[PDB]
């Protein structure tokens, strides 16, 4: 649904325990599973910037990153919360100049700065100890700037500077969904798209907790898979036809059938999009399962048991479809009537 | 590793990490004394280490019933045995100044450090109200002479509480657990204050104002108090599973509210009129009463296990106590009492007796005479008008 | 021949046995009318109870003393004191009498009842008055009617339905004054 | 979030002028349903006065009809009555009979499939459309005539005033199959009276017992959606009430919302204006 | 409902004109009736501190206090609304010191800060006119420590202290039924209690109008009267019963004669409960009339005679039956074998 | 205001009557001793309102009273900002108020 | 209409649009509390159906160019 | 709102003014389907509340 | 002017989304009254097998 | 909603009771007699009380 590029800045806004730093963590594990299979000119090296969090917190993820052994491409950057506000305002200029080595070397990067919103902070401290005036929240007036000059330095460089990439993800947290407040406003005017995710559907089971209707990624399908490109501007549409389709299901009495399936079909797509955490899905395994449902192979499967349906399908089709899937980048029709056919003889938890 | 606690709402829902950091957020009067006095019950005294309790800001009045109590209960001995005892008290009340009240949780941090650092062992950290030296460093940087920053606190206020939190952990040498109140002012969680104070603590107790006004106790906030241990690689997968069905149920509950509130439960479909019926079912399951409530409430505390609360929600999620009414869940310990209270319940709407055998008119040396009775009562006598001009004049 | 003497007293019981106790017993229609037939009186001598009810109107519930029904066999007569009949009506006029004067309403066929005590029950679909019916589409239906001979018995009975009502709608507009 | 409030405001100000709407309108629909409840209530109390009241036969095959509602908007009707046909389903089923459940209503058909489904039949909707007739009445009773049980069951809310609506059962007996079966009593108390039909005791009792159903079925579909029509002018007043007291809290809200703002936003103009001064 | 010790601090806390002051008031002449039936030891001697009132509210007042008599054991401290802004923040401190006089000598002293928001007002007057930042509603950081300083000096001494106790009665006047305010809940986490006075049933005729659910005393049940506290027991469990039945029975739907019969009994204890101004009663004769109300001796008494009919219980029982309640202080097994035995024999009107 | 209140008040203590001292839109006063409370540089209280917003009505209004000599009674027209009765002129200014005559239209 | 008021307004106009404004007052009044009752115009009582026509009637006479003044 | 529903570009219809929609500037014919645009568009956010 | 006249009320409503003219709508209501039509014999008959 | 005949009776004597207490709380005022004509009145509280 939003598809992020190397070069591009993508805000991760949210409440407080959504799914920010672990669609973070998630995006860095990844990163680590795909630099195996990949030459060594498209390995994209991790930097995590910890600005304002405990010590507790940095250590959980050095271990973990330890444990899936990321550690060997991720830097981790951690101004801590009992470190100085000057520390907490220079830590991600840290990290981003960390990262801009491998942005500069041809390689790519990809930067985290874990709440942005703590470094405004440290920065807002630092500048009224300075006898500097306040202006709203008593935020600086240079508090764009901060932000801007920081987030510009994330790019996609050109072919005469070695073609390398820096994807940037900043997280910021917002107030009971308060997106109009000052820094939220500033951050989002300034990246690129933004994973909106929401508290309200976090505790609906849909986890990771993406408010559809708000995320977007203003690369668009320039940067999407080819394959997940060909099924996934349908799972928009789909998705948006199930939100416009709903605050009309509490009638359950008025049955309509011109609107139930796509009701239906939006809950299976819902359902289709919860993901554990600490466990990314590659790609080809991703696009083999939003093309298991957006065709209607699992519409018969009962909503309450797609996400164990799904790893039925990825588990019982052959593991060796993804293989070309991967190599071969696009549903070849080469592979689109091979795996019609992949997906008659699974055998699904629905009936 | 997990704390049982031996409450439903927090073991299930947000369950405590032992040796991390525990908040206890809601605003004045929710009951975030009554839980931390019962956790400090649960967990203290079948904790086998020290503990250390450190009342920043609160009642003196909550002081001396604890420090009371705990004399009462050998947890504190004085004079000769006091080498036995397992608990300090450091108290900045709230009628000490503010320069006072904003130091006293780093006395109790200290205290509480040389038995983590030094003796090298595990201890609780018990925290009456850590808002208070926020609000007291906010009421002295208002004269240090400094720009305020937002709603109305100092510009230091991320990087003092920073100061302070960091150093309740638990090391490579020993081991804080730390329960701390916090107060959210005015009931604003986005208030700088409290908002600030979450980032530093494992798991969150939110105490909400609206479930308590529907006397559910503890008022905990179950779709906003959540814990870095509800995590199926942490506490197992069936616990973790019939926790995130609970917050879904709740929180589809939670969605029909407005339509509810104006149309009444005689629109909702089949599949909705049953999770609204589910979900006040498993509202009132989290309800439990306390072993340090029971001195006003008369009903006694019930220990709730960790098994008995993920097979009880387990049964209510699940459907298999659909024809219990909703009243039966109210305050009881754990599934088999729900079923006890509904029995006793539908005894209680049946329970008939007729002509209410008195046996109450000519008892036979039972009651006497009234005029025996006044007999009995001995006179006071009135020390002539208050006497206050010569106990004056003694000095 | 009475071993199950069924009834709304005694549905309550057998209801109550097996029922959530909350809901109180569901009630009756016989609950909300007032003259029966095995209950003796409501005659009182000349003027006799009658009750001409349509579907779509009440037209009578007053009393009479001579009423004339479009039967089956033909037009016959209820006085005050009368034989009990289960009577089906042909569709034909209703004559209603409660003096010199005559209230005259062509119906188009539905039973009437004459019980033990009295009352009349007239019970007709469509009831038309005489000064309400077009007098110039009687045969011009008719016709058609007559010559609509067909092959199946279902529209063959309805033709044969139509104009045993058409040949009653000739003379119920022109013997009338 | 400020901005949440007042238009939530502006949500809740129109809704509850929607259903006060609704209710007037439930009103007069109520006021001209009041004189065709009133035409049509006669017609049961002959045949009662003829044929009884047997709820409680030792029927082999019996039909049951609720009739409900159309539209979603009752407000405790509909289910007042599905409670109504569960109880009175307990009760006439004693011997193992066979029960065929029919409902008139699109809130029928969802709400009696709940609970007897396997003995779900038949489902009728878009009867009030226009009104209501003794067309569509005889109709239906004609659907229920491709049954033949010994008994039929009706289940409605009859109009007695604009407050009470007492969900009335209407006992149908099948003609010979019960009917005359029920009345031999020392003889036979349907002997009285004297047949003037072209035809046998019979057949002029099956033409009288599918004119008695068919006139209930038009008296409970009239009964019932006159009461229809007071049930949701009664809770689209409960409705507006809601939603003029919710809107009396937003009211509020909003009032303390944007005190605190003007004050926050003064509070930070003086700090930076003394920051410099 | 919401008893009351000796050294405890309860917030009488409502909105305006629902009858704070006259609970005071009440508070205050009791004290004065139960000074002269008690040694010298336990007398209880008042302070009304008046701030930021009228003046003629305060004459009057004192007209009061002194046609009752009650003006031998008050002080009154009066700073009223033409006062400078320090003498009404002063005025709670200058009562308190006049009442912990009679605390500290082994003495029992009750207080009355009669509209501590009105104190705040002063205060923040005061702070900003010392241009002191301000922060919520415009107050100073230590509003908190202002009224915290003041509440905390009522207290209940020890045995090597003199033994003597000071309770305070803060009065705080919300706006629309707002409990939550900066103040109101300021006072609400320094007080042991809450006395909430509600509005609606102020205006409905049920004075003084107890929101039962939101009021409580939690230190008072330990340190109440041994009769009312084994007679009002089933007396809140009663009135909790006809809330929630008055809670969602309201809208006339369902009649249980269970749920109504709770209706009918709730009915009447809220009507016992009424009092009508200036009038206190000895506990005594309050706890023998919550007894024959709910011990069922005013059942079927009509709903708008319990003001008469409690009146009747109080004049047609034998006097000795209040003296041995009070000498012994608890309803002995003989007792109450005395006495629902002369409530029978009592003329009831409408019988 | 205060010159109103002086006129009424030789009435009052010097004549020795019953004055009726009408202030038209006491709001009016209330938002003018905000301005000149503005114009000295005091920092404003909640919603924009002068610290001193307590002791300015309580300055005007507990002039208003019985003497021994006379009295006067005030018959103030109140506006209400918002229609807010929680905002701080009004919940200022019905503290002291007796009465409220509400006319309708 | 409900939020304009003219506080001279009151006798301060044409006397001959004196003798039809307070017409106009009254039945545009009316017109404005049931218009947010009744946007379909389905089964409407009798005394709102008038209403709810002469409001429409009136509120489009009411109506004008621009640069035309009348 | 209108990018909710996915329509691009997401304009808002009953919020862009011109100065050039007088009909002395663009005629009759365009200024009267523009209005008539802007009259069912109206319509259809007056009938939303009810239509929910 | 002809959606508002009642020229194209026949076509379908969404038809007119992302389309440019009148003409394109009525090629795109045409083309989906072809393909409501196409989904009824289209999966196998020969037609998505693993041999063509 | 209803109608005049749909109330009780004693609830059609608390209207007329009603109704002419809304008549009976006006007054004609003498500072309002010079521009209506008809002259003002004092009126007693003990006439106020005896009359209500
Ligand atoms: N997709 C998911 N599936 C299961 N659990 C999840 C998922 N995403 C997040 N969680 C859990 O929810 C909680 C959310 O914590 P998270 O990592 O979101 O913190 P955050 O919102 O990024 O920042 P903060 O730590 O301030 O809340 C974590 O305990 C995490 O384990
Ligand atoms: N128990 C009671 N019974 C009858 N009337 C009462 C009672 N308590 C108060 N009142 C009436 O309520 C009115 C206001 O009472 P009171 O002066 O106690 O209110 P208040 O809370 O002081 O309001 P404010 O603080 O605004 O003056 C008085 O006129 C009084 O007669
Ligand atoms: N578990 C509980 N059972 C019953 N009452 C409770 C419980 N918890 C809190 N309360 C209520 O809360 C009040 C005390 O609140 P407290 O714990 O002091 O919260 P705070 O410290 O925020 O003021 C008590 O008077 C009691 O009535
Ligand atoms: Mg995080
Ligand atoms: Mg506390
Ligand atoms: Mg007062």
């Amino acid at each position: 649904l939003v598809p992020i590029g190397r070069g591009q800045r993508e805000l991760i806004i949210g409440d407080r325990q959504t799914g920010k730093t672990a669609v973070a963590i998630d995006a860095i594990i990844h990163q680590k599973n795909c630099n195996e299979q990949v030459p060594k000119a498209q390995r994209v090296y991790c930097v995590y910037v910890a600005v304002g969090q405990k010590r507790s917190t940095v250590a959980q993820l050095v271990k973990l990153f330890t444990q899936t052994g990321a550690m060997r491409y991720t830097i981790m950057v951690s101004a801590t919360a009992s470190d100085a506000a000057p520390l907490q305002f220079l830590a991600p200029y840290s990290g981003c100049a960390m990262a801009e080595y491998f942005r500069d070397t041809g390689k790519h990067g990809l930067i985290i700065y874990d709440d942005l919103s703590k470094q405004s902070v440290a920065y807002r401290q630092m500048s009224l100890l300075l006898r500097r005036p306040p202006g709203r929240e008593a935020f600086p007036g240079d508090v764009f700037y901060l932000h801007s000059r920081l987030l510009e330095r994330a790019a996609k460089l050109s072919k005469e500077l070695g073609g390398g990439s820096l994807t940037a993800f900043p997280v910021i947290e917002t107030q009971a969904g308060d997106v109009s407040a000052y820094i939220a406003t500033n951050v989002i005017s300034i990246t690129d798209g933004q994973i909106f995710l929401e508290t309200e559907l976090f505790y609906k089971g849909i986890r990771p907790a993406l408010n559809v209707g708000l995320s977007v990624s203003r690369v668009g399908s320039a940067a999407q898979f080819p394959g997940m490109k060909q099924v996934a501007g349908t799972l928009k549409l789909e998705l948006a036809q199930y939100r416009e389709v709903a605050a009309f299901a509490q009638f359950g009495s008025d049955l309509d059938a011109a609107t139930q399936y796509v009701l239906e079909r939006g809950a299976r797509l819902t359902e289709m999009l919860k993901q554990k955490q600490f466990a990314p899905i590659p790609i080809e395994r991703q696009t083999v399962a939003v093309y298991a449902a957006t065709k209607g192979f699992l519409d018969k499967v009962r909503v309450q048991d797609i996400v164990a349906a799904e790893e039925a399908v990825i588990s019982q089709v052959n593991p060796a479809v993804f293989k070309i899937l991967k190599a071969n980048g696009k549903i070849t029709p080469a592979l689109d009537a091979h795996l019609k056919a992949e997906l008659r003889k699974v055998k699904l938890p629905g009936a | 590793e997990i704390l049982v606690t031996g409450i439903k709402v927090v073991d299930l829902l947000a369950p405590y990490q032992r040796g991390g950091k525990i908040g206890l957020f809601g605003g004045a009067g929710v009951g975030k004394t009554v839980l931390i006095m019962e956790l400090i019950n649960n967990v203290a005294k079948a904790h086998g280490g020290f503990s250390v309790f450190a009342g920043v800001g609160e009642r003196t009045r909550e002081g001396n019933d604890l420090y009371r109590e705990m004399i009462e209960s050998g947890v504190i001995k004085l004079g000769a045995e006091r080498g036995n005892s397992k608990c300090t008290l450091v108290y900045g009340q709230m009628n000490e100044p503010p320069g006072a009240r904003a130091r006293v949780a780093l006395t109790g941090l200290t205290v509480a450090e040389y038995f983590r650092d030094i003796e090298g062992q595990d201890v609780l950290l018990f925290v009456d109200n850590i808002f208070r030296f926020t609000q007291a460093n906010s009421e002295v940087s208002a004269l240090l002479g400094r720009i305020p920053s937002a709603v109305g606190y100092q510009p230091t206020l991320a990087t003092d509480l920073g100061g302070l939190q960091e150093r309740i952990t638990t090391t490579t040498k020993g081991s804080i657990t730390s329960v701390q109140a916090v107060y959210v002012p005015a009931d604003d969680l986005t208030d700088p204050a409290p908002a600030t104070t979450f980032a530093h603590l494992d798991a969150t107790t939110v105490l909400s104002r609206s479930i308590a006004e529907l006397g559910i106790y503890p008022a905990v906030d179950p779709l906003d108090s959540t814990s870095r241990m509800l995590n199926p690689n942490v506490i197992g997968a069936e616990h973790y599973n019939v926790a995130r069905g609970v917050q879904k149920v709740l929180q589809d509950y939670k969605n029909l509210q407005d339509i509810i509130a104006i149309l009444g439960m005689d629109e909702l479909s089949e599949e909705d009129k049953l999770t609204v019926a589910r979900a006040r079912k498993i509202q009132r399951f989290l309800s439990q009463p306390f072993q340090v409530a029971e001195v006003f409430t008369g009903t006694p505390g019930k220990y709730v296990d960790l098994a008995d609360t993920i097979s009880g929600f387990q049964g209510v999620l699940t459907g298999k106590y659909d024809d219990l009414p909703e009243m039966a869940f109210y305050m009881v310990g754990d599934i088999k009492e729900v079923k006890e209270k509904a029995d006793k319940m539908a005894k209680d709407i049946a329970s008939r007796k007729e002509a209410d055998n008195k046996k109450v008119s000519e008892e036979l040396k039972d009651i006497p005479s009234l005029d025996k009775l006044v007999s009995e009562i001995k006179e006071v006598v009135i020390e002539e008008d208050d006497g206050l001009e010569e106990d004056f004049k003694a000095e | 021949e009475a071993a199950a003497p069924a009834g709304p007293k005694e549905f309550t019981e057998v209801w109550n046995k097996k029922a959530p106790s909350t809901l109180i017993v569901p009630e009756f229609p016989s609950n909300y009318t007032a003259v029966k037939a095995v209950g003796e009186g409501q005659v009182h001598g000349d003027a006799f109870p009658v009750n001409f009810y349509t579907p779509h109107s009440i037209l009578s519930q007053a009393q009479k003393d001579t009423v004339v029904l479009p039967g089956v066999d033909g037009y016959f007569g209820v006085k005050a004191s009368h034989v009990p009949t289960i009577a089906q009506l042909k569709p034909g006029v209703v004559e209603l009498h409660s003096g010199a004067e005559s209230e005259k309403f062509f119906v188009s066929g539905g039973f009437a009842f004459v019980h033990p005590n009295g009352v009349t029950d007239i019970c007709v679909l469509e009831a038309a008055t005489l000064d309400q019916v077009d007098p110039a589409a009687v045969k011009s239906a008719l016709a058609a009617a007559s010559a609509a001979q067909p092959t199946d018995e279902f529209e063959q009975a309805a033709n044969r339905a139509a104009i045993e009502l058409y040949s009653a709608l000739e003379s119920a507009v022109e013997a009338k004054a | 979030s400020n901005q949440a409030v007042k238009q939530r405001i502006r949500a809740i100000k129109n809704i509850g002028k929607i259903t006060k709407a609704m209710k007037m309108v439930a009103a007069s629909k109520m006021k001209n349903a009041q004189i065709a409840v009133e035409q049509s209530r006669g017609l049961v109390d002959p045949f009662v006065r003829l044929f009884g009241d047997f709820p409680a036969v030792n029927s082999n095959k019996s039909v049951v009809v609720a009739v409900t509602s159309d539209k979603g908007l009752c407000g405790g009707l509909n289910s007042n009555i599905t409670k109504y046909t569960r109880a009175t389903l307990a009760t006439t089923e004693s011997e193992g009979k066979d029960v065929v459940v029919v409902s008139i209503g699109d809130k029928g058909r969802s709400q009696l499939t709940r609970i007897e489904s396997q003995r779900y039949q038949l489902a009728i909707a878009d009867t009030y459309k226009v009104r209501v007739t003794f067309g569509q009445a005889s109709l239906i009773v004609e659907e229920l005539i491709k049954h033949n049980p010994q008994s039929y069951q009706i289940l409605f809310n009859k109009f007695r005033s604009a407050i009470s609506f007492k969900p009335t059962v209407a006992t149908i007996l099948s003609p010979d199959l019960l009917e005359k079966q029920l009345e031999d009593v020392t003889g036979n108390s349907l002997d009285a009276y004297d047949i003037e039909a072209s035809h046998e005791r019979s057949d002029v009792l099956r033409d009288l017992t599918e004119f008695h159903l068919g006139v209930t079925l038009y008296n409970a579909m009239l009964e019932n959606n006159c009461s229809e029509h007071a049930s949701r002018m009664s809770a689209m007043e409960n409705s507006t009430k809601s939603a003029g007291e919710m809107l009396g809290k937003l009211t509020l809200d909003y009032n303390r919302k944007r005190q605190a703002t003007i004050t926050t936003e003064l509070i930070e103009i003086i700090a930076g204006a003394s920051a410099l001064m």
